[PDB]
Order: C-alpha cells, then structure tokens, then sequence
C-alpha cells in the first residue's frame, strides 16, 4: 500500500544519495538494534529505525537530535525490508512507546519519498520530493509481516522467548533447541538482507535494461 | 486510430480482451528450431504466447514480434502490473496481439 | 539546429508542445498487423501514440520510431518524469514527434 | 504449439529438463573468434552454454540466439530465479535450447 | 591506442574537452524527419547534441551514433555522473564525439 | 568447448587473465570516426579497450563486439562486480576478449 514511515537523521540529503540510502553503522540482530543506546537516531546492529507518524518522528529528533541546528525527517515508503519491532519482539520490546519500524539493511534511495528539513526543532511546512523515489513500485509493497521477523528476533541463545510462542516455531538452530544461535541469527539475517537486496536490484536494474531493442 | 487496447482489439476477428491486473507469474523463451517463441503465465494459470514468426505475419509484424518479446521479458522482470492483453483465441496458447500496463 | 524541444517543434508545420511534467500512467503496445504502435496516457487522460511506420515517413525516421518506442517503455518502467512531448496535432491520438525528460 | 517449457523440450531428440530454481551464479561472455558465446553457472556446479552460431542452426534461430544471451545477462544482473532450462544434452557443457523464469 | 577520453579527443581537430562532473539535467530525442537527434543539458546551462546522421559521418560511425543515444538516455535515467564530454566545437550546440562517466 | 573463462582464455596465445573482483570505476565511449570504441578502468588503475571493428575480425566477431560494449555499459551502471577479464595482451591498452561476472 501507499503507507509511509518517518525518521529523524543528522545526515543530509546529499550524503544519503552518496551512500545509496540510509545505511546502518556487519552485525545484524534486531534485539540489539532496538535496545542499542540512542546523539544519533537508532541505526545500529544492521538495521535503521523509523516511526509510524510524522509527529512521532519529529518528537524523536527533538530529544535525540537536540543540540543539532539542522537535521532531517526522511519520509520513507513501506517495503518488505521493514519490521514492526513491537510485533516481532512482543513484551520483550525494550522501547515499546517508540512504535518502531526497522529496515533490515537500510533504506535504499529508491525507497525514500523525500525529507522535511528541521531548524531549531521546527518542522518545514513543505516536503523536498526525491527525484529517485519510486511511487508505483513501492505502493504495491508493504511492511514485512511479523512472521518474517520472528526468526530474526535476535534474542540471546538462552532467552525465554525462544521457548515461547510464536518464536519456537521460527527459532534458529541452537536457540533454545560454539555460538550456533548467534552465528545462525547473523546468517539468516545476512540471507534475508541478500534476498531483499536481490529483489530491489531486480526492480531497478530491469528498468535500466528496458532499454534493449533486439531487432535494431 | 484506436485510443486504447480494448478498441484496438475489437478491430480484429477472433480476438478477446483478458483483464488480469497482475504481474506476469513466469516468462519462458526458446531458441529451438521452429520454436523461436516466448510464453508467459499468470498466478491463475492463464497462459499466452508470442507466436513464432511465420506465414500469418507481415514484415512490419516481425519487427513488432521481436519487440513484444523484449517488452514481455522486461515486464516480467520489473513485476509491472499488466492491465489487459488483447489476444487471438484461434491459437493455443492464446497468442498476444497487444498488452497494456498500468498501476 | 535547435537547442531544445520547444524550438525543434517550432520548425515543423502541424506540431505543438504538450507539457506534462508527470510520469506515464499507462503503456500500451500492439503487434497487430497495421497497428504496430504504442499508446501512452497520463493521469489527466492525455493520450499520445507513436505512429505506425507508413508512407508519411522517410528512411532515417524508421530507426528513430523504434528508438522512441524504446524510450517510452523505459520511461514508463523507470517511472521517469516526462517533461514535454512535441506532437503532430493533426492525428488522433496526437502523435509523438519528440520527447524531453527532466526534473 | 507447446503449452510450456517441458512440452517444448519433449519435441526434440537429445534434450532434457534441468530444474534449477536459483539465480545464475556466474555470467561469462566471449567475443573471441570462433568462441562467440555465453556460459552460465549455478551454485550446484551446473554449467551451460549458448552455442556459437553454426551449421546446426537454421536461419530463424540466428535471432533467438542473440536474444538468449541478452536474456542470460539480464537475468544475472537482476538475480532472477531461473526455474528450468531445456538443454541439448549432446554437447559439453549442455547447450541451452529454452529457459523459463519463475518466483 | 588512446588510454582516456582526453587523449582520444586530442587526436581529432576542432574538438574541446568539457569537464561537467554532474548528472544530466535533461535528455531529449526527436524522430521528426531531418532532426533524428538527441539533445542533453546540465544544471549550469551547457547544451550538447548527438548529430543527425549525415555525409560528415563514415559508415563505421553509424552504429556508434545509435550507441551514443542509448548511452545518454540510460545515463540520464540512472542519474550517473558524467565526468567529461569530448565535443566538436564547430557545431551549435557542440556535437558529442565521446563521453566518460566516473563514480 | 570450454566450461569457464580461464580455460577459454588459455586456448588463445596472446591472451591473459586479470582477476579484479571489483566493479568498473569508469566507462568511456567514442563515436569519433576510426575510434568507435569503449574504454573501462578500475580503482587499481587498470585500463581496457573494446577494440574498434578493424582488420583482424571476421563477420560474427563484429556482432559480439557490439554485445560486449552493451555488457560493460550496463555492468558499469549497476556496479556489477567483475570477477575476471580475459584480454588480448598484445594491444595497448589490452583489449577485452571475454568477461566473467560473479558475486
Ligand atoms: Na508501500
């Protein structure tokens, strides 16, 4: 659907275009990402957080990015790299009041609808639309369902969540049933990131090859 | 001149409009002798073909056959929604005469 | 030699610019004999074609007609914003003589 | 006409269906004289070629061979899951006759 | 043989290297008769063309002019940085002999 | 018929393998007469041409040269990891006989 998420970020539009998108600070673990300490807005352990509304992300910047003259609130389209943190971590969600939606891998540049500017903690009335934004593609897409994230929860190997529903039925080998659990959570996330990035390259590089004219 | 696919399609006998509003499920392609052709499917089992260039096709049609195989391959890969296909139903699989793509 | 699409279009009789500043809403392609063409629309309903190659065109234009159909497809599937079309206004739908993309 | 890739393969002698369901691991292409070809591999080791054009091929096959190499490069760069190849098993490596892409 | 664009440009008389180091602001192509050309610009106002094929081009150049119009269209659409253009300064706008792109 | 780029390269005297495991850093393209070519580079400084269609090419080698320039252009813009290049080490800069792409 055409839904949209929101993220305060110190990094300006030009650096984001240069990096290919909104990248995380490679460890991939959703639990560590979510409980990570927050001078810059949650982008640790292989993920980058966002918020459900434009007003809840503005507030997020106005605590974390207090002491920044200028930051940005990037408006992001929803795609199946996003995970609802409260849905995937259940009662063990460390900061449930934040209503997080974390992009495993980052938010590619095509996924970024645009960005508001913020000066001395005041929002810009209007949006800077992104020339690389893809409205049709990303509007036929949605957040990943919680079932895709339960196996990527990233709970410690002997956490009680791994012997509890829904997580037992998605639990990586070594997680409640050597670093087997830790290495598998990493690799299952590296695979999920690899297959999502495969799918976006399918979308964008196929368009770049809608060039071809066999007959000519 | 027709302004859309439905009206273009109705100029031709033994055609019919298929309204799918879905991305192509699978794309097949062959270079085997006498079978230099393409074949798409959709979720629901619907199967269609770009015909082998033969005796039913004029020269301007052979150019556009090669183009349709380009369009269809790349439309499959982009996962573009296909509104409608005008097809010929005197063949099996139904042979594509036109396609329209839209959100 | 012209510097932009607006000045190019002003060199021809029966042409006019149609500014769209919008991506293509739909792409329609046909290999039906004597309707080997493309038809694009936009969200506002505006409709254009790439003519079927006929006697109205010179030799060098044929290569360019096929090029333009390539452009419209890649423009459609990459969601590129179309700036302007130069079109012949004495066909229905209006027939694309040129295209600019920007912004 | 055959309804799908498996039917198409059953029409020729010296052929078989290879069922991959994986992206292409490696795309190789050569312009070196008398080795004008492609070669693809998958992570199970399976290696295939698009044969250099020769006297085994009829004239209509010339175009489809060029398309197929295009198709394999597009498929590689897009990491498109290849469902099945129809392959001539009388060559080493097996020579690609047709391809289907799904999921 | 020349190693880079600047060395290649230096072989031909009546040329100059423009360093742009920017993606292309606009791409424009025409299929209208006697103006079968492309025209690109940059944010700073620099305009360039790929010339209409004519008697100044030998036959080897013909397929390269078509390759260059492909390159400029997909350069624009990808938002790829054009480092430099080698251009004939004797035409208005300056005609493109070559292009380099760098990250 | 070889199953990979290393063995294919070894069939020719006057070739050698570079293994880059790296994307292309720059793509260059010329339509200037008698230098209808492409040039690529890498981070490590390494430079390669696709030769101008000249004297020491056949007929079917002319088509594969065009396909190779297609390959390098799209590889450059997709940031495709080039595994290896088999190159004619007696041209300066070395000219690409083949490419392999994995990763
Ligand atoms: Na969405």
């Amino acid at each position: 659907n055409d839904d949209k998420l929101y993220r305060a970020d110190s990094r300006p539009p030009d650096e984001i275009k240069q990096s290919g998108g909104l990248m995380p600070r490679m460890n991939i673990n959703l639990y560590d990402h979510a409980r990570g300490t927050q001078g810059f807005v949650r982008h640790d352990d292989g993920y980058v957080s966002t918020s459900i509304s434009l007003r809840s992300a503005h507030l997020v910047g106005q605590t974390i990015l207090s002491g920044h003259s200028t930051y940005y609130i990037y408006v992001i389209a929803t795609a199946p790299n996003m995970f609802n943190v409260n849905d995937v971590l259940g009662a063990y969600s460390p900061h449930p009041d934040e209503q997080e939606v974390s992009a495993l891998g980052g938010i590619p540049y095509s996924q970024i609808y645009g960005w508001y500017r913020v000066h001395f903690g005041v929002l810009d009335e209007q949006l800077h639309r992104n020339r690389g934004y893809r409205d049709r593609y990303y509007s036929n897409l949605d957040i990943a369902p919680a079932a895709d994230g339960y196996g990527l929860a990233g709970f410690p190997p002997e956490h009680r969540a791994w012997r509890e529903e829904p997580w037992i039925h998605h639990a990586p080998p070594g997680c409640g049933n050597s670093n087997t659990c830790d290495e598998k959570t990493q690799s299952l996330g590296v695979k999920f990131l690899d297959e999502y990035q495969s799918k976006v390259k399918r979308q964008i590089f196929s368009g770049y090859q809608s060039d071809i004219d066999t007959h000519n | 001149t027709p302004q859309n696919i439905t009206d273009l399609c109705a100029e031709y006998h033994n055609t019919q409009i298929h309204t799918l509003n879905d991305k192509i499920f699978s794309y097949t392609e062959s270079l085997a002798g006498k079978r230099e052709m393409a074949i798409i499917t959709f979720k629901n089992g619907a199967t269609f073909q770009v015909e082998v260039p033969g005796s039913q096709h004029i020269d301007s049609q052979k150019k556009a056959i090669e183009r349709m195989k380009d369009t269809l391959r790349i439309a499959y890969l982009t996962e573009a929604k296909v509104e409608k296909l005008c097809v010929w139903n005197n063949k099996t699989p139904h042979a594509i005469a036109a396609i329209s793509m839209a959100n």
